[PDB]
């Protein structure tokens, strides 16, 4: 059972967004469908919800005239439309049906370019513990998701939170594993980023090779 | 309308020591039929908020009993017996009675040994220079407290335009920071020098954690 949202939605200033939420494994046809805003460091303010039975829907005073929710019971899907996007629509959009939360929208309000990410493989300098690297740089907007052998290295992982600099962010994630693991076994960064549907698996090679 | 108010400042826990998070309502969460109204929530970085407690006497499913939560009706805790590394997050106080509205969240810290950073240094990859630029990134990672200084050397001179640092969020395995630190330069530019150093300065010792490597070797 999930909801699905896709991870972000990259908006010019004054224009509208329609956020989607489609069950996957759920169908929306009895329980409400509540829709929640998340500002960066910031709490979570319920937007307001809709009945899918008769697509009555009870706003938050606040939201009444931005949003406006609608559901498609033939297409399985829920919609938050935001009208006018001002810098403050900057957030993260969660909807949630049945307890279950969506993965959230990241929805970033700019006039600024689509970029996807260049991925740069860390290999260490030419004890017993080794930390391999990986740079996304240069990509927008928000999110990227980096993961490690495509989720099977989950320890030792540090993701480090991204950078803005000049319209562009910044990521890094370090691995550390056991020096005997690696150049032996694969150790394959997996970088996604959806607003550009960019995949990159990149592999982590030595840098000097393994016979000198 | 019902606001829900939760300072967002809370002293770090000692690990294994109890918790303490307040919460009050601007209208009592008590309805006539005797069920108080009041949820917590705990939300972990790029995750969906999870529940841990309904109507403030439940355990949602699968949910440690180390928490609890009790109150007058306007104000309330949410207690945690022990706390645990994997407890680290923003705690947030909700109510069904009017609407649906949260407070404004609590992130817990954990207070554990102080250690070290485990520092490591990276040159520009391959791929990057063929483009023309050239990041050096050092890891200070694992260390505790939070705190921590990073310098860069180029030629043994102190470097400080170009540097961005990243810390990422509390451990939820051992309690601990880390940080991220990258110097970006053009491969022209990184051309001209042979010496990158990245020097760490953290509580634990008065002498740096120095990483080094000469970009002709």
């Amino acid at each position: 059972v999930q909801l699905q949202q896709s991870g972000a939605e990259l908006v010019e200033p004054g224009a509208s967004v329609k956020l989607s939420c489609t069950g996957s494994g759920f169908n929306i046809k009895v329980y409400y469908v509540h829709w929640l805003k998340q500002l960066t460091e910031q709490g979570l303010e319920w937007i307001g919800r809709i009945d899918p039975e008769n697509g009555e829907t009870i706003y938050t005073p606040k939201f009444q005239d931005k949003a406006t929710l609608t559901v498609d019971t033939s297409s399985n899907t829920a919609y938050l439309q935001l009208s006018s996007l001002t810098s403050e629509d900057a957030a993260v959009y969660y909807c949630v049906s049945s307890g279950y939360w969506g993965q959230g929208t990241t929805l970033t309000v700019s006039s600024a370019k689509t970029t996807a990410p260049s991925v740069y493989p860390l290999a260490p300098v030419c004890g017993s513990s080794v930390t391999l690297g990986c740079l996304v740089k240069g990509y927008f907007p928000e999110p990227v998701t980096l993961t490690w052998n495509s989720g099977s290295l989950s320890s030792g992982v540090h993701t480090f939170p991204a950078v803005l600099q000049s319209d562009l962010y910044t990521l890094s994630s370090s691995v550390t594993v056991t020096s005997s693991t690696w150049p032996s076994q694969s150790i394959t960064c997996n970088v996604a980023h959806p607003a550009s549907s960019t995949k990159v698996d990149k592999k982590i090679e030595p840098r000097g090779p393994t016979i000198k | 309308d019902i606001v829900m108010t939760q300072s967002a400042f809370s002293n770090p826990v000692t690990l294994g020591t109890s918790a303490s998070i307040s919460c009050r309502s601007s209208k009592s969460l008590l309805h006539r039929n005797g069920i108080t109204y009041l949820y917590w929530y705990l939300q972990k970085p790029g995750q969906p908020p999870q529940l841990l407690i309904y109507q403030m006497s439940n355990l949602a499913s699968g949910v440690p009993d180390r928490f609890t939560s009790s109150g007058s009706g306007t104000d309330f805790t949410l207690k945690i017996s022990r706390v645990e590394a994997e407890d680290v997050g923003v705690y947030y106080c909700a109510q069904n009675l009017e609407l649906w509205t949260f407070g404004g969240g609590t992130k817990l810290e954990i207070k554990r040994a102080d250690a070290a950073p485990t520092v490591s240094i990276f040159p520009p990859s391959s791929e990057q220079l063929t483009s023309g630029g050239a990041s050096v990134v050092c890891f200070l990672n694992n260390f505790y407290p939070k705190d921590i200084n990073v310098k860069w050397k180029i030629d043994g001179s102190e470097r400080q335009n170009g540097v961005l640092n990243s810390w990422t969020d509390q451990d939820s395995k051992d309690s601990t920071y880390s940080m991220s630190s990258t110097l970006t330069l053009t491969k022209d530019e990184y051309e001209r020098h042979n010496s990158y150093t990245c020097e760490a300065t953290h509580k634990t010792s008065t002498s740096p954690i120095v990483k080094s490597f000469n970009r002709n070797e």
